[PDB]
RNA sequence: GCCUAACGAGCCUGGUGAUAGCUGGUUGUCCGAGAAAGAAUUUUAGUUCAACCUUAAAAAUACCCCAAAAACCCUAAAUUCCA
RNA sequence: UCGGAGUACAAAAAACCCUCCGAGUGAUUUUAAUCUAGACAAACCAGUCAAAAUAAUCACUUAUUGAUCCAAAAU
RNA sequence: AAAAAAAAAAAAAAAAAAAAAAAAAAAAAAAAAAAA
């Protein structure tokens, strides 16, 4: 029953939304965050993290995405965020690492495209 | 070049719709629309 | 002596668009901010688009004005590469529209106690 | 042309207080408050709406108004909006 | 009659037998629905946006349009 | 004979008409300048 900010929409992503859910793919690592609209990073998981860093290879792999992506799963649950909003690119969203990153998702449990809202 | 006003007719009941069409016909009129009586989306037939 | 002005047609009424709240005004769900025919002011935070391109409040609150960089829909093609082939050290900026809600979202009564 | 001292159509009595967005006139005294042109119109010699205004009434704020704020190439005097 | 500039430089408005360009429709496909808060605009008439609740685009895009009454039509 | 990969790990380069857009890290706090 709370508010989202319904609005912008000259500009690029849609800023309505509890929870979303946010991908960075640098030359080197992959990054995923949970953030609220207030900026703040919910929940996050990266590879620059010592823990994801020994356990496996290559960090920019496929691979490394899939895990990432439980991870980040695992982590929500944890944080009993069932629900958040993913908008990636046009040619983002063609890409392996991102089509794992949401199967992982998915299996992890959790739920993308955020449920609507009670009397908007 | 002319415009030809054309009356539809639905499948069903006595849905009747109004529109407009084009003297070369480029494409020739059937629509998917609205019936308000069963609360459908029904094939529309090109009429007078 | 023939007195003829090629020039016809220069009469049209203005269309009075421009802005029609000011920063800091109280405003209801459903008021139109600003009305213009090319974007000067784009919607910003729970500010709706009319397909005109009005600015309408969509939350009862406070109309802010402000200054905020630009990030197109990838969607928008020209403006894609508008922001394209900048130099690598610049943004664009353009000029927003907000309401600051007022009222809280809501309120928890007691109706009964069993 | 002429048809009884005015004929592009006689004179008289009726209709007849014909009808005039057009002139011209409209009568005692003393006090209150007081107006300059946005629209449509066979309309621009006129009307009918808005705005200002007069006479009563009900109320709550009214002018003035510092920051703050209103666009993109260049762009003065200045506006709009508010404690 | 209708719309873009200027004149009218930065909220709106704003004249001429002023200076210049346009429209009395094309091209598609995806057939672009009901019902109701709040609004812009406005002498009036006409014009405009639009949340919630149910289940159109491109052509500078903005202009492509005529009120009652009376007629023909079918629902 | 005067100051140590192109923060305390991270952020140009290299390999599916010609471009453009799915490997790597001073040595054992105490190797740039200015005197025949
Ligand atoms: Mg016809
Ligand atoms: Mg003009
Ligand atoms: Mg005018
Ligand atoms: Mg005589
Ligand atoms: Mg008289
Ligand atoms: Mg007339
Ligand atoms: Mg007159
Ligand atoms: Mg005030
Ligand atoms: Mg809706």
């Amino acid at each position: 029953v709370a508010r989202k900010e319904r609005g912008w929409g000259t500009v690029w992503p849609s800023r309505e939304f509890w929870h979303r859910l946010r991908v960075i793919r640098t030359q080197h690592h992959i990054e995923a965050l949970v953030e609220h609209r207030n900026g703040q990073v919910v929940v996050s998981a990266s590879t620059r993290e010592w823990a994801i860093k020994k356990h496996l290879y290559s960090t920019r792999n496929v691979v490394a995405c899939e895990s990432v992506g439980r991870v980040l799963a695992e982590r929500c649950l944890e944080a009993g965020i069932n629900f958040m909003v993913y908008h990636p690119t046009p040619w983002e969203a063609a890409s392996d690492s991102i089509k794992r990153l949401q199967h992982a998702m998915t299996e992890g449990g959790v739920v993308l495209r955020e449920p609507r809202r009670i009397y908007e | 070049s002319k415009t030809i006003l054309v009356k539809m007719m639905s499948q069903a009941g006595t849905g009747f719709s109004f529109n407009t069409k084009r003297s070369r016909l480029r494409e020739k009129l059937t629509l998917l629309h609205y019936d308000p009586v069963v609360k459908k989306k029904v094939l529309f037939v090109e009429q007078k | 002596t023939g007195g003829s002005s090629k020039n016809l047609g220069g009469k049209s009424p203005g269309k009075r668009f421009g802005i029609k709240k000011m920063e800091g005004h109280y405003v209801h769900a459903g008021n139109i901010l600003a009305t213009q025919r090319h974007f000067r002011w784009h919607p910003g935070a729970h500010v709706g688009l009319g397909k005109n391109k009005c600015l309408y409040a969509l939350e009862e609150g406070v109309v802010r004005y402000t200054k905020e960089v630009y990030v197109p829909n990838p969607s928008n093609s020209e403006a894609v590469d508008l922001v394209t082939r900048l130099p690598q050290g610049a943004v664009l900026y353009k000029t927003f529209v907000h309401v600051v809600p007022a009222k809280p979202e809501g309120t928890f009564k007691l109706v009964a106690m069993l």
